[PDB]
């Protein structure tokens, strides 16, 4: 439980470095050279934090969006593991996290 | 000035020139400079109407490719007189194509002599961007 | 310098450049190397306007099919007067078929001697790329 | 090389190849190894233009169909002049839209001899792959 | 060796062979069996070349069907110079056409004597296949 | 053997193919039971290959569209050269016409004598099935 | 036999029958009856492979279109040599056409004598059909 912990927070943490800018890609059309190739890559680098540019009608830049997911499987995990952890432990789990139930409490 | 009148002679041999380039005496004697130099300046001015959009105009050194290109026009403009279907008018009409094909992004400017030509600016534009919280705080 | 004399006369035989080299003497006598240099010069020049945006242009070796291109090119600068129905200018378009089918990624551009031409960094590009928590920490 | 002069000759019989090697001496009396070879040297390097996506260039052994192929384009090369509807440039053509069907994956290289030609590994690229949890642990 | 000199004979008489196979001795008196030999080589090349994305190469066995289309291409690469009118070329573009159509999944490969060819294993490859739990536990 | 000489004959009359399938003896005085062999082997190889995907080759009757086809497709093989304007020629493409529209499902296999021909299992071919619960248990 | 020697006579007269069937006498003496009763064979069995798909081929009675199309086939047919503008050959192709028109449910088969035809039971089949809880119960 300890690893698949470390996996969904690892894996969480990546997602969450990744989602925001969305990854784009440009295209240049033959005859560019190396000085305007790279000009295109820095202008598309910069395209996330940069509201606006101007390209020649002969390129053209699209966007993907990266990410598009959610992290519920990995809490869904976390939590799985939390509990495995608690119970093999204390013998119970309302020890490390409040209960949101009556009745049977 | 891409080209000159030894460039012209030597492309078209000087009998042609001279052929073409005297309007007063029949049969011609010498090269006008006037004309063979007007010719040159409107060959230059086509081709800076065709690749103002992609490079800086006032070039300081001209691409070989540019040389030949000049050297036809010039000599197509030339002529009072041209037919669609005269061969000078067939090269002419062939070195606009590739003037176009460089204008549109599909040919590239070779180089002058050793370096590259001097690309415009205008890709480069892009707006000055907001990243704060990414500086390292 | 995709090409030289030697070249040209290996190709077309050593009378057809005397004839369409020399323009000043009448029977042709003696080959001009000028104006093959030119005409060699503006093949280069036309190959590297194709070439420019897949490849280094300052080639340090020659392929073979380059050297062809070359060849025919020149011949077909070297004449004054061509023609559309001229079979030296239906060579000169083969090969420029040749050329765009090589810059459109169509075609490659194949061994010098023996080693690979080449490729310029065009597609390696790619931004710096963030991957932290994924090191092994 | 994919083919040799031998195979010129035994493919376009001995008397056609003194004709159209022999550019110094009127009648033809014998072969010019040089010009036979630079036929078959630009035949070959035309092939590798159009096989080097798909397949090793420096083959280690050559296929007949290569054979055919090598032989006619060194033939219609050999022309110093050809016309459209000359039955040897449509042979050429032929034989060219057979290249660009092999080079376009529609066609396949045949054996060279017992074995397979050696493809060239650019489908194999695949990433990593990252597969923990199914290891049997 | 889908064909051979007695299949050429039987097909189109021995006379046509004995002209189109002796360049040497006119009239033809002997036919020259390195000719031929190469011409079905050729052919077999060909073959191979449309061929080899559905079957295995290496035939043990020879459909008839092969056996008239090499046999009709060899003919055909008989000829040093070959119009686009001649009706051998028509017979040799139809059995191209039918090659194609066979490579294409249109046609197929009929039986050699009395058992079929052997396709080869293309369509056969899938994964694995995970399908535990279904195992009768 | 979709067909056999004597429905060649009873097709095309005895003389004409005393003329086609002699070639030696001008004028014709024999018919080669050889040369009409090969070309009713040639004939029922193409129709198997345009029969091969519906039906099982090796049939054990004939029907009788079959056997005009192959009357007519050895007729024209018979020919050493034909052209495109020959009135056989015609039939024969006609003849594969029909061929190709029984192979692409479009037109039908009739009778043998009585009975119906051998439709191959093609279409037959489904998964297992799993249809538990449903076994009146 | 949707057609008999008789229906031919009184179709297109004796006379033409008579040129058309006797291949052996000049001027014609007698019909031979054997290549007429092919030539029906023929027409019947291009016939069945039209109308297979949507009736039984084994017709107990004909009808009378049928007659009149089985007549201008076997007519078409009895021609060794037919050309593409030979008006019988376009009546072949009009019958033809409405062979096609039959088989595609474009048209449909009239009365034989007094009653409909036997349409196969193609379109008949569906499931057993599956509908408990609305027997009455």
């Amino acid at each position: 439980p300890y690893l698949f912990r470390h996996y969904a927070t690892s894996d969480l943490a990546e997602m969450l470095e990744i989602y925001g800018l969305p990854i784009r890609l440009g295209k240049y059309p033959p005859g560019t050279a190396d000085e305007e190739k790279a000009t295109l890559l820095r202008a598309v680098t910069g395209l996330g934090h940069a509201a606006a540019g101007i390209i020649p009608e002969t390129m053209a830049i699209d966007f993907q969006q990266a990410a598009q997911g959610s992290s519920d499987p990995f809490l869904a995990m976390m939590r799985q593991s939390e509990d495995a952890i608690s119970k093999a432990v204390l013998g119970g789990t309302l020890t490390s996290t409040t209960s949101q139930s009556g009745g049977g409490a | 000035s891409y080209c000159t009148l030894a460039d012209l002679i030597e492309q078209y041999s000087e009998q042609k020139i001279r052929e073409v380039s005297d309007r007063v005496n029949k049969p011609a004697t010498t090269i006008d400079t006037v004309i063979v130099d007007r010719a040159i300046a409107d060959a230059d001015s086509e081709i800076d109407l065709h690749l103002h959009g992609r490079y800086q105009l006032p070039l300081a050194s001209v691409p070989t490719a540019l040389k030949r290109i000049a050297c036809g026009l010039a000599y197509a403009n030339l002529h009072i007189v041209l037919k669609e279907e005269n061969p000078v008018y067939k090269t002419a009409e062939h070195l606009r194509k590739l003037l176009s094909g460089i204008a549109n992004g599909k040919l590239s400017l070779a180089l002058d002599a050793d370096g590259k030509p001097a690309p415009v600016a205008n890709t480069v534009q892009i707006s000055e961007g907001r990243n704060d919280w990414g500086a390292d705080w």
